[PDB]
C-alpha cells in the first residue's frame, strides 16, 4: 500500500 | 478545404470553400453577400479550385490567402503598417 | 447571416455572424460594428483567429499554432483584452 | 503542434513521487513529494528524508522555480495527501508520513499563497477515519471527501463538510472499495474514475456517480471509441476537469505503466483518446489544470523494476486558447526582458493590471  | 479573404479596395471578405468548388461558386456567394452579379465580376471562371493553386495546405484558417476581386483594374489597399517601439 | 465591421483607418471586413459570435464584446454590442481604436492589421488578425478558433474547437486531430509577427504582438494582446476573445 | 507535450527547464526541484499539485492563471503550486533516494533528494540537507516538506512553485511567466519560505505549521502528511484551490487558497486533507500506513492524518489545513501562511480548520463533527490515496471536490461550497485506505483496510465513505459552518457529517445512501482514485463533478452527481487496490485497477468502462439530489449510486456504461476501445484500467493516474469535460492522464495498472491521455465528456459520455504521448510514461505524479485550459504535469516514477523517479516538467494545451492567451504567449517568447521592466513601464507601454500580476 505504498502512498509515493 | 480551403479558407480565403476577398479583397477589393478597403473590403475584406472572410469565407471558407471546397476544393472541388468552382470560382462560379465563389462568385455566387460573394454576389449573395455584396450583391453584385457574378458576370459583373472578375477575381485573380468556371475551372475549380483544385487546379487553380489553391491548395488545403497553403490556405490554412490561420493564413488564408488572398484573391483580387475586380467589378476595372484591381485596388487592394493595404492593411496598416505596425509601429515601431523601442524594447524598453 | 454576415456580420461587417470596420476598422479604425476604414477598412473592412465582413465574416460569419458565429464566427464573430466567439468574442464576448461583439455578441454583447450585438449589421454593421464601428472600431475606432483597432488598426487594420490588428482586426484582420483577429478575425484570423475567429476563423481558426471556430474550424479547431473540440477538434481530436492536432491543432497548429497560431503564427503571429512580434511586432503586432502587443496591439493584438489589447484588442484580445478588449473583445474578450 | 500545440497539443503535444511540451517539457520546461529553468534551481528545479528535485525528483518526487506521490506529491500533488494545483494550478491558476500565475503559479503553478506544487505541494509534498517523497523519493528514498539518499543523494537525488538533497543528500543530507534535507531533514525530511524521504519526504519532501517543501512547498514549490512554478511561475508560468518566467518561467522560475521558487521554493515558498511559508510560516505556521507544515502538515507533515507529505505522500498521498489530497490538495485543491479555493479561490487564492490552498485546502490539504488526508495523506500519510512516512512508513506508509504509520501516521496518516483526517483534518484540514488551509494555506493562503497571497499571504503565504499555514493554519488548520477547526471543523467539528464526525471526520473521516485518518486515510490517505481519497479523492476529495468542492461542490457548491462544500467538501465531498471519498475513498482512501486507512493503512490496512479500505474505505468507501463519502464524507461532507460544511466550510460555512465548518461541520462534518457522513453520507449515508455500492462501489467497490478502492484508494488513489479520481474524481470529478457537474454540480449534481460525482463521478469515480480509476483506481484500485494494492492486487487489481478497476475497469474505466464503467463508472459510478453519486447523485446528490436522489442521495443514492448509480453505474453509467461509457461509450467507447471509434476503433480504439475503453482507456486501460489504471491506478494512482491523474484527473483534470474543464467544463464538462474530464482528462485523464498517467497511472500504471500494477505491471505496465500507461503514457496516454484520455477525454470524457460527462453529457454524452463519449471517450476521446488524444494522438499525445508522453516523452516519458510516469505514474503516482501530480498533474493540475490552469483556468487558459494548459495542463501542467510533475514528478512521478518513471521505472516500475528500477524504481526511478524524474523530475521532468511538462505542459500541453487541452482546448483552442483564447487570443488573449495566445497574444501573452508570444509576447513573453519574443520579448524576454519584459521581466525586469518595472509596473510603471509596463503600464506606459499599456499592460493592464492583470497582465502585470501575471508578468511580475
Amino acid at each position: 500500500l505504498r502512498g509515493g | 478545404d480551403v479558407f480565403l479573404m476577398i479583397r477589393r479596395h478597403k473590403t475584406t471578405i472572410f469565407t471558407d470553400a471546397k476544393e472541388s468548388s468552382t470560382v462560379f461558386e465563389l462568385k455566387r456567394i460573394v454576389e449573395g453577400i455584396l450583391k453584385r452579379p457574378p458576370d459583373e465580376q472578375r477575381l485573380y471562371d468556371g475551372k475549380t479550385l483544385g487546379e487553380c493553386g489553391f491548395t488545403s495546405q497553403t490556405a490554412r484558417p490561420q493564413a488564408p490567402a488572398t484573391v483580387g476581386l475586380a467589378f476595372e483594374a484591381l485596388c487592394i489597399e493595404p492593411f496598416s503598417s505596425p509601429p515601431e517601439l523601442p524594447d524598453v | 447571416m454576415y456580420v461587417k465591421l470596420i476598422s479604425s483607418d476604414g477598412h473592412e471586413f465582413i465574416v460569419k455572424r458565429e464566427h464573430a459570435l466567439t468574442s464576448g464584446t461583439i455578441k454583447a454590442m450585438l449589421n454593421e460594428v464601428n472600431f475606432r481604436e483597432i488598426p487594420s492589421h490588428v482586426l484582420s488578425k483577429v478575425c484570423m483567429y475567429f476563423t481558426y478558433k471556430v474550424r479547431y474547437t473540440n477538434s481530436s486531430t492536432e491543432i497548429p499554432e497560431f503564427p503571429i509577427a512580434p511586432e503586432i504582438a502587443l496591439e493584438l494582446l489589447m484588442a484580445a483584452n478588449f473583445l474578450d476573445c | 503542434q500545440l497539443n503535444r507535450f511540451v517539457q520546461l527547464s529553468g534551481r528545479p526541484p528535485p525528483a518526487r513521487s506521490g506529491h500533488r499539485c494545483v494550478a491558476d492563471n500565475t503559479n503553478l503550486y506544487v505541494f509534498g513529494g517523497y523519493n528514498p533516494d539518499y543523494d537525488e533528494s538533497g543528500g543530507p540537507d534535507n531533514e525530511d528524508y524521504p519526504l519532501f516538506r517543501e512547498l514549490w512553485r512554478y511561475h508560468f511567466a518566467t518561467g522560475v522555480w521558487h521554493q515558498m519560505g511559508t510560516d505556521g505549521y507544515m502538515p507533515r502528511e507529505l505522500a498521498s495527501m489530497s490538495l485543491v484551490l479555493h479561490g487564492n487558497n490552498l485546502l490539504v486533507f488526508g495523506g500519510t508520513g512516512i512508513p506508509f500506513g504509520e501516521s496518516n492524518g483526517n483534518d484540514v489545513h488551509v494555506c493562503n499563497v497571497k499571504y503565504k501562511r499555514w493554519a488548520l480548520l477547526s471543523c467539528r463533527g464526525k471526520k473521516p477515519s485518518r486515510i490517505y490515496g481519497q479523492a476529495m471536490a468542492i461542490i457548491n461550497g462544500s467538501l465531498y471527501v471519498f475513498g482512501g485506505t486507512t493503512g490496512y483496510i479500505y474505505s468507501t465513505d463519502l464524507h461532507k463538510l460544511d466550510l460555512n459552518t465548518r461541520e462534518w457529517t457522513q453520507l449515508k445512501p455500492l462501489p467497490e472499495e478502492r484508494y488513489r482514485h479520481e474524481i470529478a463533478h457537474d454540480g449534481q452527481r460525482i463521478y469515480i474514475l480509476g483506481g484500485g487496490t494494492s492486487w487489481t485497477a478497476y475497469s474505466l468502462n464503467k463508472i459510478h456517480a453519486y447523485n446528490l439530489e436522489t442521495n443514492a449510486w448509480e453505474e453509467i456504461a461509457t461509450k467507447p471509441h471509434e476503433k480504439i476501445g475503453f482507456p486501460a484500467a489504471r491506478r494512482c493516474h491523474s484527473c483534470v476537469q474543464i467544463k464538462n469535460d474530464v482528462f485523464i492522464c498517467g497511472g500504471y495498472n500494477g505491471e505496465v505503466i500507461l503514457g496516454d491521455i484520455w477525454k470524457l465528456n460527462l453529457q454524452t459520455f463519449q471517450w476521446v483518446k488524444l494522438p499525445a504521448t508522453m516523452p516519458e510514461p510516469v505514474y503516482f505524479h501530480c498533474a493540475a489544470v490552469t483556468p487558459a485550459g494548459c495542463m501542467y504535469i510533475h514528478g512521478g516514477v518513471v521505472n516500475i523494476h528500477e524504481n526511478k523517479r524524474t523530475g521532468s516538467l511538462f505542459k500541453i494545451w487541452l482546448v483552442v486558447p483564447s487570443l488573449l492567451e495566445l497574444a501573452w504567449e508570444k509576447l513573453l517568447a519574443a520579448f524576454p526582458n519584459l521581466a525586469n521592466l518595472s509596473r510603471t513601464q509596463l503600464l506606459h507601454l499599456g499592460l493592464t493590471q492583470g497582465l502585470i500580476e501575471r508578468l511580475k
